[PDB]
């Protein structure tokens, strides 16, 4: 709702928010045969664990001192969390590694 | 173009007259087949085509035009689908579909 505040973002078209992101997000849906998101599996990894090594290895870019400039101007953290998820689980990791540096950058 | 029109084909242009000088990686034939030139003749195999041979450039006999002009191999042509297009080794699936996109197509 652009309101400055991060607290009700999960509001819902029947006017409350949802503690849940998958419920919040299927509150969103425009399509009554799209499948209801049960959960959201955070932190995929598990499911290719040849993976999880570089992806690890390779994200951590964000948190080196190569960013570091930027780290108190915009917080790595949730970009960490994407970029290990992007890589984890994707067509290929080369390009959403650099999809993710990028949109940190 | 009269005399092609006729099915007359001159060989007519020369170093010191009017050289069609191609685009990019393409080179010039005084008769080449349209059908097969572009990424898209990949995308869509199964439409027919029987314009005939004709003067312009061409890309090498292995080699298919990109959407900006230059030649590329078979497997590096994007594909098109819907109207939307996508690049090679590019998945997706929807509740209807699943699909992937290889040698253009
Ligand atoms: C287009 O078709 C001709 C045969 O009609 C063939 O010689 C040529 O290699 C084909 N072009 C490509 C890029 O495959
Ligand atoms: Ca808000």
């Amino acid at each position: 709702n652009y309101n400055g505040n991060q607290g009700d973002d999960f509001l819902t078209p029947s006017g409350l928010a949802e503690p849940r992101v998958e419920d919040f997000g299927n509150a969103w849906k425009l399509h009554g045969d799209c499948q209801d998101l049960q959960k959201q599996h955070s932190d995929p990894c598990a499911l290719n664990p040849r993976m999880t090594r570089f992806s690890e290895e390779a994200c951590a870019v964000l948190t080196s001192p190569t960013f570091e400039a930027c780290h108190r101007a915009v917080s790595p953290l949730p970009y960490l969390r994407n970029c290990r998820y992007d890589v984890c689980s994707c067509s290929d990791g080369r390009e959403c590694l650099c999809g993710a540096l990028a949109s940190y950058a | 173009a009269a005399c092609a029109g006729r099915g007359v084909r001159v060989a007519w242009r020369e170093p010191g007259r009017c050289e069609l000088n191609c685009p990019k990686g393409q080179v010039y034939l005084q008769c080449g087949t349209p059908c097969n030139l572009t990424c898209r003749s990949l995308s869509y195999p199964d439409e027919e085509c029987n314009e005939a041979c004709l003067e312009g450039c061409f890309c090498p006999p292995g080699l298919y035009m990109d959407e900006r002009g230059d030649c590329v191999p078979k497997a590096q042509c994007p594909c098109y689908y819907d109207g939307e297009i996508f690049q090679p080794e590019d998945i997706f699936s929807d509740h209807h579909t699943m699909c992937y996109c290889e040698d253009g197509f």
